[PDB]
């Protein structure tokens, strides 16, 4: 009569590496490395990302006429741009502190557009009709929907002064622009004043802009330039615009409550109603495991990115059938 | 193996034993079969489960947006940002690789230890009432029925019952 | 007759965690985690911090009148601000590169204030007496102690030119300001010259300022603004001020030798004569152990901050009485 | 335990043995009592002390001010700075936790190994001059007085004398 | 008859540290720590670094007369400056975004200098002969080799207009300057026009510069200043210069394909024809081992820098002869 | 040592055995001498070689220029960059130091384990045909020529060839 001491074996083909030996076959093992994704852009924190259609963030904020797609959410957990986000600033120039703004707008809990300076009643002493072929809609010269091009009325551009008080109970993002004619002749033809300036001020913000007149190459067939500026106006504060020329005035602005800690994903992966805690440009991933090799640039609560193709932990023992 | 049992003086494992990691094969007049040792198997399972859970659950994950955007006059801080990401990448890849390599070895050592401890416990109770061949087996110097064989597996084996 | 082999047990209730098992009771153990602090702000490198009291760094440097009782040393190892540091720039406006200045002053060795442009002899043809309700002390209109508000003497503001050569054998921090009236009438009333400018120059620093006259919301009941500027003048170098108006002139400046690698602590904890190698806003901590859970923000040679509530190392063995 | 002695074939510890980690309990005609084994105990102490001091002393840092201040147009570098601080926090927290878990296991193994080694040394000396009970105890086949019991603890036990 | 079981011993004096015991002598071991270097600056990616001789990057780009070692390779993998690189901007002033430019030039391919505005044919209506004692060569007053100082011809400085189209199929780095005389008399003497301006424009660049006439300390005996500017002109783009005065015009420019991920080393170590994968300011190191204590600031594929003086891994066993 | 063989019940090593890490010393009428055990030696070499290569090769490196230049209005980001470099330095120094300390302990344990396993393997095949002296030696109860002891080292030793 005999009794023997022994250990389990099975049909497992699972292999792991050990410090002493490569590719050891074991009876049981577990994966520590998330190597797969769902190929989709999902909701983060139960909230969908902002989708801008044909436009980038600048075109959307300024109201590029090709952004007339009216459906933007009132809130978002991050922002998606694609290979199709082509419509930006249609009138050429610099968007100042653009990256800072994109970062600061990457998540919001409430967002609303409103008319800050109504076109019809705000500017009795100036011409509001300015358009440009550089921003066209339906084959006709047009302009940004959220800005207004002010020019001289009947050979006069008097000093303008316009103030807005923020009663919205949240931040107001105010955008404007400053136009830079290519020549001094164009300056006078538009604004009448060679010495023109733009002043913008609030309790926190103070800045003065003057036209920089230079012979320049045509961009989108425009020798002129427009620089774009913005500030976040606090609840209760006032913002005041003064100009003797060159002001591209706010028409519409945005009231919002900023979130924090989000960003922008650039991906052509399709947006879906799925939920995730971790989003990658390739698609969403499961966040339960400690490590992932899908992508280093992620948004969410995410496993740590590693270059590893395999991290597999032995649980059972050496399989010796 | 470190403890010399698995792929050791016990040459191979048992596909015949489905219900546990460690256990016994017995042979007597009543027949033969496999039985798992429930205590040692479960103790190992609890231990290994705790190891796996520690590696997974000790990882802190807070909401983070890794990406950053820089303009064309920001190259220096853009590359600073890249050095940060790549540096964390180097650290986590290296540490994760070696942690898994080192702890897999320890896990296989652990199983090896458990088989050895089980073998020696049985050896201790049987004493000279059985002959030690090798390959993990003991030949009794008496007849051991299913009730006797159970006492061996239960650790209740009665030595001066069978000293005969 | 018997001899037995065995091991120690005792009454220890100390527990540790192991990879295989939680909460194992052991006979002896040691703590790897510094979990306590002394509730004090202490000396780093044998030197006490700068305490600014009611004032922040801006108020201290400019000489906000509420700062006048601040007793400052010739050296400090770091700077403490409190929840009570409210007195800054009392006349509203921007302090340019403020965070940079704060960083660069966080530790210094030989710090001295001196009179760079004596009030009595530097300005025979300009008024030096300008004050404002915005910077008031004990209920009376006043001004920064280290700057002078220069205005016209008898209807004229002649072009001023003043130079300082740094013979101090160390860096000199020079601060000044530029005033921006709300109206052209104020401009003329103050400086007479609508065409006024301020130019500041040295071997390194070269900058020109012109008044920005615009309607702005009142801050501390001022529609006007003063922007504040600074530069570190190297040993042997010269700085030159020219102005036809709007200059808030240096009166006092600072000679110093900057240290490096320190910072600002914001804490309401009391400063004491104790010594530490690691300071936190909660208090000083022992730097002997490798890890600390007291505070993520430290100054010194410090244990690494961790989220752990317990790190305890077994020394003795399993306690089995 | 990995070496199968502590909480092993030796089921429990001795509160009665105050003066060391490892040792002996003897019983003879003259009486009974506890004695710590000084060599194995002190070697274990030296080893564990080196381990603790290694974990502590290998940490070296330089003078650093962690805090940074950024204005409202500096959000990106502010978040970069945060990514750095938080990344260091994740790495050190994870590594500290696991280092302690893993090394505590190794320390307990070490004690277990030491007890087993002591047991096997005595077994090796006594041979068939004593019987193995299984609780870590040896019953002599001769009489062992305090001088004899001391020789076992000292490693000087004379086998061919009591054969 | 006997057989014994045993293990190897030898004459090895190799020691390693273990967690339980220091200074254990072992039969075999391997070094994990690269502690030595070859004292040379070597090629990275099979390409030598740029060596600037007596000059820093600014002096090289502008053509400081004391450089005049004008021959650069068409490519380099990094840049070396030495304790001897002292010759920068010889005429005092500001070099805008200097660090960013140095970074962008740290590695390049297809790099070539070319004459963007030939001195002989480009300026029929202006004098090109302007020199200065501040930039001297061979004991005579001189000027930057890559710029031209344009001054009035016979009491007149007409408005100039000059354009360059980039047909080179790669980026063109264009450098220029703007001069700021110390007096209005100097302004008139040089350029005839008190109202002078310089305008520069391209698709991305837009600026109008105005002379700032002010009292300044003399640097290299110059009360005047020249500010230096640059832009990377994209393939196909045009850059246009207009001036009524004060233009320090481009003469030579550079065409290049910028590389990425490299940097600048400051070292007096000699450059050699050797190859390395890791460069330090002290010299090249083997990159095979995981750790190095040579230097934290490196360029290449480099072992991780550590403070360790010894990392030695036991391979063989405890040596007990 | 953890397994109690090296500097253990086997007190010292053999300068006389040049050709391997672990092995045998034999003495019979034909003479005496040393022989390395090739199976255990080569297995150890493969294992240790794999460990060293793991520590070296798991390190991942990309081309990096560590240095950055900042002007005198960039002090904050200059110190941020320094905090990154210093932070990586603290992490790599600490981890490299402890990895070497800990893995050297494991390497020496591994050797200890290998000697013990070799010893116990020889013990099992010889059984009572030999006497256990201590210090790792066996005294045969029969005469073992170079051909016989080779079978012991070969693992092919024939027990019921010999008796008494
Ligand atoms: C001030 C002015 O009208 N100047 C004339 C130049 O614009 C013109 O050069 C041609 O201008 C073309 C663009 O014409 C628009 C446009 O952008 O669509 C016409 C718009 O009505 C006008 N908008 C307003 C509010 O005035 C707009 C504007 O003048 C400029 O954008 C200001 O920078 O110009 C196009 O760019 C052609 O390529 C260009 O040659 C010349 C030649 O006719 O005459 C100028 O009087
Ligand atoms: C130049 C002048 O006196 N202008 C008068 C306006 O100041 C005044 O508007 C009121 O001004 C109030 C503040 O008055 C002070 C101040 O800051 O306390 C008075 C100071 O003496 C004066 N300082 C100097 C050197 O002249 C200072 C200064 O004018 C401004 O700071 C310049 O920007 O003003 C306060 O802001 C009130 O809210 C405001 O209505 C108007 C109306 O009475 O009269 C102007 O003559
Ligand atoms: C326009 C002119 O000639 N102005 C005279 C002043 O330059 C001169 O002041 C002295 O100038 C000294 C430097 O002289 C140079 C120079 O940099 O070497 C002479 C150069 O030929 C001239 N360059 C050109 C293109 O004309 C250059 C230039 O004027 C300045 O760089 C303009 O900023 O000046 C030196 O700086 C002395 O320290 C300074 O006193 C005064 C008095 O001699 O006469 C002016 O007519
Ligand atoms: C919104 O974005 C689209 C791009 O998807 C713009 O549409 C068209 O873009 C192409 C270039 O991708 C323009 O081509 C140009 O064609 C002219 C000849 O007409 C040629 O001379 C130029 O060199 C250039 O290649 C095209 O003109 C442009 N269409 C229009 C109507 O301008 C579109 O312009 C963008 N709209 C806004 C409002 O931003
Ligand atoms: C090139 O750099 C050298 C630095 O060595 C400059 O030489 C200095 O020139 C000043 C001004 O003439 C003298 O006062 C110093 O004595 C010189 N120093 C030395 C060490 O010789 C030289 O001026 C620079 N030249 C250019 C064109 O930049
Ligand atoms: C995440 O969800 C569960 C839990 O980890 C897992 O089974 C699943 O495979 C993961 N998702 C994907 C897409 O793999
Ligand atoms: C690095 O040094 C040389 C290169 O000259 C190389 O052969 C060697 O293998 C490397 N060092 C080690 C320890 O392998």
């Amino acid at each position: 009569d005999t009794i023997c001491i022994g250990y389990h074996a099975n049909n497992s083909t699972d292999t792991v590496d050990t410090v002493l030996e490569k590719n050891v076959t074991v009876t049981h093992s577990v994966n520590l490395l998330e190597d797969s994704h769902n190929g989709k852009l999902c909701k983060l924190k139960g909230i969908a990302p902002l989708q801008l259609g044909k436009c980038n963030i600048a075109g959307w904020l300024l109201g590029n006429p090709e952004c007339d797609l009216l459906l933007t959410a009132s809130s978002w957990s991050y922002i998606v741009e694609t290979s199709n986000s082509e419509n930006g600033t249609c009138y050429p120039g610099d968007f100042i502190d653009y990256e800072e703004l994109r970062e600061q707008l990457s998540s919001v809990s409430s967002f609303e557009k409103f008319e800050i300076f109504p076109k019809t009643s705000s500017w009795p002493n100036h011409e509001t009709t300015g358009v440009t072929a550089a921003c066209s809609y339906a084959g006709a010269s047009s302009f940004y929907r959220n800005l207004l091009w002010l020019t001289k009325k009947g050979s006069s551009y008097p000093k303008l002064s316009k103030s807005y008080v923020n009663n919205k109970g949240k931040e107001v993002l105010v955008l404007w622009g400053v136009h830079h004619p290519p020549t001094g002749t164009d300056q006078q033809s538009l604004y009448q004043n060679a010495d023109a300036y733009v002043s913008v001020g609030s309790s926190k913000y103070n800045r003065r802009f003057t036209p920089e007149i230079a012979a320049r190459p045509k961009v989108r067939d425009q020798a002129g330039r427009m620089n774009y500026y913005w500030t976040l106006l606090e609840p209760g504060d006032t913002i005041t615009f003064e100009a003797t020329g060159n002001l591209i005035a706010p028409w519409y602005a945005f009231a919002l409550n900023r979130g924090s800690g989000s960003g922008i994903i650039t991906s052509d992966a399709p947006v879906h109603d799925c939920n995730t805690k971790c989003q990658t440009p390739h698609g969403a991933i499961n966040s339960s495991l400690p490590f992932q090799n899908i992508h280093p640039v992620t948004i969410g609560e995410c496993p740590k990115y590693v270059r590893s193709t395999k991290l597999r932990m032995a649980t059972g023992l050496r399989n010796i059938p | 193996g470190l403890f010399g049992a698995i792929a050791g003086f016990i040459e191979g494992g048992w596909t015949g034993m489905i219900d546990g990691w460690y256990g016994y094969h017995h042979q007597n007049e009543q027949g033969s079969g496999y039985a798992a040792d429930q205590k040692s198997t479960q103790n190992a399972i609890d231990g290994i489960t705790n190891k796996v859970n520690s590696v997974i659950e000790k990882m802190n994950t807070q909401f983070t947006a890794v990406g950053k955007e820089f303009n064309n006059l920001e190259r220096r801080i853009e590359n600073l940002n890249k050095k940060v990401d790549d540096g964390f990448l180097d650290i986590w890849t290296y540490n994760a690789e070696l942690l898994v390599l080192l702890e897999n070895e320890r896990t296989l050592d652990f199983h090896d230890s458990n088989v050895r401890n089980l073998y020696e416990k049985v050896k201790s109770q049987l004493k000279n009432n059985a002959k030690e061949i090798g390959n993990g087996c003991f030949e009794f110097y008496h007849k051991c029925d299913d009730a006797c064989m159970e006492s061996v597996r239960n650790g209740t084996y009665d030595y001066p019952k069978y000293s005969e």
